[PDB]
């Protein structure tokens, strides 16, 4: 490609014994028999050998006639695979395996003293992919810059994690929940009221999952 | 002719015969063929505008032969008649006279041809394909209509009642 | 009056055989189907709540729309919706069929699933998770047993309803 | 660089009427030629292509089109020459591109052929190339190319009695139409849209 | 919800310790709270029963047994209300030990000491699922909305307000009718002097 | 983005300023300022007046008036839109709209008998600001 | 789930089905789209006879 | 995760409804994998033209890989032996659907199809097509002699075994195996608090032995103490990255 | 050279026959037993 190779073959190991990192047991004359095979002429294409034999004969019988299929596959199937333990997960009292970076419903969070963290910058609106994010902003008395609209169609968005890999504040983030099945199309127009209340309830956990990730490049 | 419209592809009579004895006959005219179409070749192309409006022509005559068997199957007959729906279509292709490019018009006609196909095989919807044969200044003859707008507006021109009637929402 | 006496109690064990098994249709469309099929395989398993997936609409009870609606699925999506037997519930899966999703901006996709047909749940996710698909039809289970009795009729001064 | 490289030359010495203008770029792989091809000779130079020893063992693996009619360089717009092939984006109506792959040479080859007509006309290689088939109705239908001597013409992805080509830049991603159910029916039927914007 | 304690299941020591210590209504519906599996009710283990690692705000137990056959089922809760079966659905854990129970981590609240979780002035207490309940969240224009007009008045008037018209009788100059001006701000150079 | 290194390597405390109050047209971020004196020539040499200066000396020194003092005049504004960093900044236009959320349209000014050539950004039914435009036969470069 | 530790089934899924409501399409012969079906049930009632549980029994 | 989805959807076709639960439950673990760097299961959006989240990988997840590919084998053993030797399964897929290579390439068939019809082709194996430091391992490519649907199935299957070699083989590539010995009596000095007594993966020990300085600028310097890296970010989730005028084709 | 003998990218080398011989077949088909031996039995 972009460098040299004056050999391209690539020779094979050492297979002398006195060598150090000589592999013994590798070849196992029971197992590797592929020497009394390899010279069939069924595994090149479509031809038949010269001279057919007693032994084919004998198999074709054992498998016309015995029919082998639904004894075989039937016990080694049912009995072995039935002996197993179960794999299910009892959901409304267990739960599947999650990570501190699972991305579920969106929040918007505070400074501990109860402040707003977003500051109106609109990263997070140019960052959707969806367009799902829609951002009005007005000086707050106060003078702080802060939103008078901060809304997210939930039925628009992707649940990327685009827009809280964008704020610089952390204040819109995914939180861990998942249960937000909703029977109105309209309970799914999220505005700011419900994404602050969704930061005030999930709040400890956020902030956990969100404390490793931080002392992760620590 | 191995095509779909080919004097072979007709629909026997019987189980045991494709029409009566001593003959062989079939209808692939007026209504669908037996066999589903697998290709729709090119048209030939059309060096003038002769070659042009001959296919539109041809075009507009099988349409017109296609109307009953849509109709029918497609269950407008009493939104109108079939000489109504080919006067709106007509109405369509007189609106796209002023073409003189033989090369768009072979387009056209290919796609024309595929629609129709559409049509008479209930790949589209009727209230879909019915687009192509409303009328354009009458009401549809399977229901009533308001004649408000002509009482009130009696002999204003178009700017009046266009006026009149706004262009946008008034409550914002 | 003393029909009720007869009709109240019937209608619980109407509901519950009804909740009991809830047969959704063999349909999917897009990516939210492979996580459907996820959801039904034996790690969630929804024949534990008696669900259990049928291929023709005449013996299903529940539409599981779970992928992208385009202009020229509508009709489709119509029809199948009119050919299943009453009573039916329908349940939207992930962002193309709740809304627009990914595809809101697009010439040839339906912006909503329930601009064709009436919608009785939504799953938000994109895709949601076989943890919230299967949060989302226990939901509608309890929903539609409770959906028989919710206190419609008045009671006289017997006690008993109308 | 660093690897076996030949033009594809040859093709230029049977066709000897023809111009020959060929680039090779680091930003595709070291064994991919891109050439430009008149439309009138589309055919004729994939017949050859199709038979010829040393080409004959090819496959086609990519067709579409480009709409240069609004291309512009957006930026460093003083670092342009008379070699760059986005020289030849300009004043071009319209664009057609076509990636090959040939095992014997083990060798990518795309080639250009530019449509300054306004009804687009080309004629097809599907007959030649059992792939042009679906890649050219979608081509056609996308950017409103009228092939020529095709094997099939119908719609490939668009909706059913619909005219339009949605890839051309005029054309906004909303399109025109909405899909509604209309209970006045008691079916799906289209109508003007109006729509959110961001 | 008979035989919430098979027969096999009982005889064994551990159900015993179980009706011993925690009582007979407590024991029996323990079956109903959980209904993972016959032989799983109070742990995998015959000796004694596992102790739970912690409780609910809403009263519901939390459960970690290492003894289980496949590993996903290490962690479990058994729900106060378990009125029907299909009742209890998953929206009903609170937040740390919603990522207790989905092994997020291995943290979990505690009532008293020291916590690994942020108690802050401003935290609201975990709800579950409020749709199809009067609670459901509702946009401020939707026509659910009693005070939708506030929302689309203020909208409207963002980038058109309309002019109040004079209504009722007013005091006429001729033609002109007199009114007193709408200004918030002072004309202070009518005043100042 | 374009030229520079693309990483820093400043890891002290950096200087800090006192914002000014110029009147309610101007707002005044002046830690962001880079010392570059267009506002003081555009003051001194196209509005005509002489209350912007450069006070202090070395990294210490301030851009501005020494002392409380508006800056009330015409053509205010216009210095903002020469000054290239968020120093000062179009006070009614404040955390309103970002640049890529705007459409611009080209049109002439009526509130002077000058038809001043202006820029008007819009964000759907909403005008969010006004900016001049260049005609040099009108206004120049500059608008009331 | 169905009962405890799902013991009715069978019970839940035959009650559901006699809940579901049938319709016929047009096109089809109403008649025979309902009568196939009882002469199906009535035959299938029947194979209970041919049964043998011990020595003429 | 593609050729089990694939395999078990096939038998399900074809008539085997078991198989499917097995390979659903084996590519719930993949989907675990992806949910460990990224929080999602299916739409990772990991990918990035020049950036790595680095964080994301640590080496408790390779050892879960591992771990995975040894049951993995047993898995696939399983969907083995209901399937390849089965007499219906063989009359089902024999000779069904053949095709050579003249059709292989009049119809541009790639990938598992095209190595059935007989032909040579894979893009990693490829002098000037590989990516992604596939030259420079060594696992082995399968071929038909039939182009029908058992050589394409039992191609899948062989595709399977060998993308677990590949991976044992890049987490040996990230790998730590020798020790410091003591000088006297060859005997291991293990660590007691390093981070490296836990296992022998180390994700980050080429990346850092190489592109030192890139390494220690990256793991210093971030968005909330820097200004060139703060406009970085701005102007990178405001307008994005800008890419200079340009023709590319680039296939996997 | 990870896929073949005596690779030094191997790292399980040493004496492993016990291991070796508990995860593998240690038995190799022979064709035709079970066919006469079965046809033979069903005769008789
Ligand atoms: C037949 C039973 C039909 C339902 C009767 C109860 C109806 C009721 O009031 O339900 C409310 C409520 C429903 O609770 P559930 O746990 O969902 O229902 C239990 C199941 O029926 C499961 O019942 P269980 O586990 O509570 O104990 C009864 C169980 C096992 O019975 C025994 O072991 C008794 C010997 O019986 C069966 O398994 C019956 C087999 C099928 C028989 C079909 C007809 C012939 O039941 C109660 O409050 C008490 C039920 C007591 C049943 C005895
Ligand atoms: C439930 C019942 C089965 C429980 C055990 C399941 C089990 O371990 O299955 C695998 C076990 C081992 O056989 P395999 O896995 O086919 O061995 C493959 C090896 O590559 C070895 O390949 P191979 O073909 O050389 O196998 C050695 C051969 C050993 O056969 C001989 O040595 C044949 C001796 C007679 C030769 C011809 C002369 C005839 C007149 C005397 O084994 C057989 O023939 C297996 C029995 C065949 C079916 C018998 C059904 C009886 C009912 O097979 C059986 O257990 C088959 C059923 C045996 C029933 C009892 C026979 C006494
Ligand atoms: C009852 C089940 C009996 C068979 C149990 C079993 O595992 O048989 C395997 C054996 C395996 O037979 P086989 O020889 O066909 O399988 C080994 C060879 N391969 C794997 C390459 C196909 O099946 C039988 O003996 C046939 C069933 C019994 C017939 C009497
Ligand atoms: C006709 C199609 C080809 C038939 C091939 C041979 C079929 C052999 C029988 C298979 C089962 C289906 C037949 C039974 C159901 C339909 C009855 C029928 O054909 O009626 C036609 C006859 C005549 O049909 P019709 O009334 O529509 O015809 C009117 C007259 N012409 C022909 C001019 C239009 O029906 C009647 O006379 C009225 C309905 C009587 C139905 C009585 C039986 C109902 C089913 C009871 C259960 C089945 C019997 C008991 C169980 C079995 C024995 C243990
Ligand atoms: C199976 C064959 C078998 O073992 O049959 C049983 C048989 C002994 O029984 P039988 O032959 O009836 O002798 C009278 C005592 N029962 O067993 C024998 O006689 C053993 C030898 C049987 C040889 C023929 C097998 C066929
Ligand atoms: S990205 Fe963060 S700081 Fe910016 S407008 Fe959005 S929530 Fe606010
Ligand atoms: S997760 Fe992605 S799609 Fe959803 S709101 Fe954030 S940026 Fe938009
Ligand atoms: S909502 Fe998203 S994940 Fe779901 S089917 Fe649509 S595209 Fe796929
Ligand atoms: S324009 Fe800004 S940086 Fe330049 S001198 Fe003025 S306040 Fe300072
Ligand atoms: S946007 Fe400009 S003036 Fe404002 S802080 Fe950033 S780089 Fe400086």
């Amino acid at each position: 490609g972009y460098i040299q190779r004056s050999n391209i073959h690539e020779e094979a190991p050492n297979t002398s014994v006195e060598a150090k990192h000589h592999n013994k047991t590798f070849y196992d004359p029971i197992l590797d028999i592929d020497e009394d095979l390899k010279d069939d002429i069924r595994l090149y294409g479509r031809d038949k050998p010269d001279e057919l034999d007693f032994t084919d004969v004998w198999e074709s019988s054992y498998q016309n006639i015995i029919c082998p299929e639904y004894f075989y596959h039937f016990w080694f199937c049912g009995i072995v695979y039935s002996f197993e333990p179960e794999w299910t997960i009892n959901y409304p009292f267990e739960k599947g395996p999650l990570s501190p970076l699972f991305r579920g419903e969106h929040a918007l969070r505070r400074y501990p003293t109860g402040e707003e963290r977003c500051i109106a910058c609109k990263l997070c609106q140019s960052a959707c992919p969806a367009r799902a994010i829609t951002i009005e902003t007005e000086p707050r008395p106060d003078g702080s810059r802060r939103t008078v609209r901060y809304d997210i169609d939930m039925t628009k968005c992707i649940y990327c994690g685009f827009c809280q890999e964008a704020c610089p504040v952390d204040a819109i983030v995914e939180g861990p929940n998942y249960e937000q099945t909703a029977y109105l199309h309209e309970d799914l127009f999220y505005d700011k009221y419900k994404l602050l209340e969704n930061g005030d309830k999930w709040e400890p956990q956020i902030a956990r999952n969100i404390e490793y990730l931080i002392n992760q490049p620590l | 002719m191995n095509h779909y419209w080919g004097s072979s592809n007709t629909i026997p009579a019987s189980s045991t015969q494709n029409n009566n004895y001593f003959s062989g006959g079939g209808n692939n005219v007026t209504i669908r063929g037996n066999e589903i179409m697998e290709r729709l070749p090119s048209q030939t192309p059309s060096q003038n505008m002769v070659q042009a409006s001959m296919k539109t022509l041809r075009f507009y005559r099988k349409f017109c032969r296609l109307i009953p068997f849509i109709l029918r199957i497609h269950n407008i007959g009493t939104k109108f008649t079939a000489q109504q729906a080919m006067i709106n279509f007509g109405n369509y292709i007189r609106e796209r006279n002023h073409y003189r490019d033989p090369g768009l018009i072979d387009h056209r006609i290919q796609l024309g041809y595929e629609l129709l196909y559409e049509a008479e095989m209930h790949f589209s919807q009727h209230t879909i394909l019915m687009q192509y044969l409303s009328p354009y200044n009458t009401p549809l003859s399977d229901r009533g209509y308001s004649y408000l707008e002509k009482v009130k507006y009696g002999n204003k021109s178009k700017f009046l009642q266009g006026f009149y009637k706004g262009n946008k929402p008034t409550e914002f | 009056m003393r029909v009720d006496y007869i009709v109240t109690p019937i209608n619980a064990v109407v509901s519950w055989a009804r909740q009991g098994s809830f047969w959704p249709l063999t349909f999917g469309l897009a990516c939210c189907a492979v996580e459907m099929m996820h959801a039904t395989v034996s790690r969630y398993d929804f024949d534990r709540f008696g669900v259990i997936f049928r291929a023709t609409p005449r013996q299903a009870d529940l539409i599981l729309v779970a992928g992208t609606l385009t202009n020229k699925m509508a009709p489709g999506l119509r029809r199948l919706y009119e050919q299943t037997l009453d009573p039916k519930w329908v349940l939207s899966m992930g962002s193309c069929a709740n809304g627009g999703g990914y595809y809101h901006y697009s010439y040839s996709v339906v912006r909503g699933c329930n601009r064709i047909i009436p919608v009785d749940i939504y799953v938000p996710g994109c895709p949601p998770t076989a943890e919230a698909l299967m949060f989302g039809v226990l939901q509608l289970q309890k929903s539609l047993y409770r959906q028989i009795n919710e206190g419609e009729k008045k009671y006289n001064k017997k006690d008993l309803t109308y | 660089m660093q690897n076996k490289y030949m033009q594809p030359i040859q093709l230029f010495i049977v066709f000897e009427k023809l111009n020959s203008k060929m680039w090779i770029s680091k930003k595709l792989n070291s064994n991919h030629s891109i050439a430009l091809i008149p439309s009138n000779w589309f055919y004729s130079i994939n017949l050859f292509l199709k038979r010829e020893l040393l080409f004959s063992n090819i496959t086609l693996i990519e067709n579409s089109a480009i709409d240069t009619i609004s291309y512009n360089l957006e930026t460093n717009q003083n670092d342009l020459d008379k070699t760059n092939i986005e020289n030849y984006f300009f004043k071009n109506k319209m664009l057609v591109f076509y990636n090959y792959y040939n095992y014997f040479l083990k060798s990518k080859l795309t080639l250009f052929i530019i449509l300054n007509n306004l009804n687009k006309s080309i004629d097809s290689i599907d007959r030649i190339f059992a792939n042009a088939n679906w890649l050219e109705r979608e081509t056609s239908e996308m950017y409103g190319i009228n092939y020529k001597w095709k094997i099939d013409t119908r719609k490939l992805l668009l909706d059913y009695s619909k005219i339009e080509n949605p890839m051309l830049k005029e054309f906004q991603s909303e399109g025109t139409q909405d899909a509604f159910y209309n209970i006045f029916e008691n079916q799906v039927v289209v109508l003007k849209n109006e729509t959110v914007e961001l | 919800g008979l035989w919430s304690w098979t027969i096999n299941q009982m005889l064994t020591p551990k159900f015993w310790v179980h009706l011993r210590r925690e009582g007979f209504i407590k024991t029996w519906t323990r079956g109903h709270k959980a209904s993972r599996h016959a032989h799983y009710v109070g742990g995998n283990r015959t000796d004694g029963y596992t102790k739970q690692v912690g409780e609910d705000e809403f009263g519901n137990r939390y459960y970690e047994d290492f003894d289980v056959d496949h590993k996903n089922q290490r962690r479990w809760v058994e729900f106060s209300d378990y009125f029907m079966q299909m009742w209890s659905n998953g929206d009903k854990v609170p937040v740390g030990w919603h990522g207790w129970l989905s092994h997020q981590y291995d943290d979990f609240p505690t009532r008293t000491g020291n916590s690994a979780f942020v108690k802050h002035h401003y935290l609201k207490q975990h709800t579950a699922n409020l749709s199809n309940t009067p609670l459901n969240h509702v946009p401020q224009g939707a026509p659910q909305n009693l005070n939708r007009m506030r929302f689309i008045t203020a909208q409207r008037d963002r980038s058109r307000a309309p002019w109040q018209s004079p209504k009722g009788e007013g005091v006429f100059q001729g033609k002109k009718l007199i009114v007193a001006s709408n200004s918030p701000f002072i004309d202070d150079m009518s005043i100042r002097d | 983005s374009v030229y520079g290194y693309g990483i820093s390597r400043y890891n002290e405390y950096k200087r800090a300023v006192e914002d000014k109050n110029y009147g309610p047209l101007v707002a005044t971020s002046m830690n962001r300022c880079i010392h570059c004196t267009r506002c003081v020539r555009f003051a001194t040499q196209i509005a005509g007046v002489e209350d912007l200066g450069k006070t202090g000396r070395g990294k210490a020194a301030e851009i501005g008036t020494y002392v409380e003092k508006t800056f009330n005049t015409e053509l205010s504004g216009n210095v903002v839109d020469v000054c290239p960093v968020g120093a000062l900044t179009n006070a009614p236009y404040a955390f309103t709209s970002r640049p890529w959320e705007l459409k611009s349209f080209y049109t002439s000014d009526v509130f002077d008998t000058l038809g001043s050539a202006i820029q008007v950004d819009t964000r759907g039914p909403e005008i969010m600001r006004v900016l001049p435009r260049i005609h040099e036969e009108i206004n120049e470069e500059w608008i009331s | 789930y169905v009962g405890y530790r799902g013991r009715l089934q069978y019970i839940a899924d035959a009650l559901k089905l006699f809940i579901k409501g049938i319709v016929v399409p047009e096109g089809s012969n109403k008649f025979w789209f309902v009568a196939i079906p009882s002469a199906a049930g009535a035959i299938c009632y029947t194979f209970w006879i041919n049964s043998m549980w011990g020595p003429s029994v | 995760l593609n050729h089990l989805l694939a395999v078990a959807c096939h038998a399900l076709d074809v008539g085997s409804m078991s198989s499917v639960f097995w390979a659903f439950e084996e590519r719930e673990k993949l989907m675990e994998f992806y949910e460990r760097v990224c929080g999602a299961r299916m739409h990772a959006a990991f990918y990035r033209p020049n950036e790595v989240n680095l964080n994301a990988v640590s080496s408790f997840l390779m050892e879960d890989i591992l771990e995975f590919s040894r049951n993995f084998f047993t898995t696939l053993n399983e969907m083995h032996n209901v399937l390849t030797y089965n007499k219906i399964w063989k009359q089902r897929l024999i000779n069904i659907g053949t095709y050579s290579f003249q059709t292989c390439l009049d119809y541009g068939l790639t990938g598992v199809m095209a190595r059935s019809c007989g032909l040579k082709r894979d893009l990693r194996l490829s002098k000037t097509e590989t990516y992604a430091n596939y030259y420079y391992l060594n696992f082995r490519s399968y071929t038909g002699q039939h182009g029908d649907c058992y050589d394409r199935f039992l191609i899948r299957m062989n595709e399977m075994c060998e993308s677990l070699n590949i991976v044992n083989q890049s987490i040996n590539k990230i790998s730590k195996f020798n020790n410091i010995v003591s000088i006297n009596t060859k005997k291991n000095i293990l660590n007691k608090e390093n981070f490296n007594r836990q296992t022998t993966v180390l994700p980050h020990l080429v990346l850092s032995y190489l592109n030192k300085n890139d390494y220690n600028l990256k793991n210093t310097k971030n968005d909330y103490n820097s200004m060139e890296e703060l406009i970085t970010h701005f102007k990178y989730w405001s307008k994005g990255l800008k890419v200079e005028s340009g023709y590319t084709y680039q296939s996997v | 050279r990870a896929d073949m003998a005596h690779s030094p990218f191997h790292k399980a080398i040493h004496d492993l026959e016990d291991k070796r011989s508990k995860l593998f077949p240690d038995r190799r088909r022979i064709p035709g037993r079970k066919a006469k031996l079965l046809l033979a039995a069903s005769l008789l």
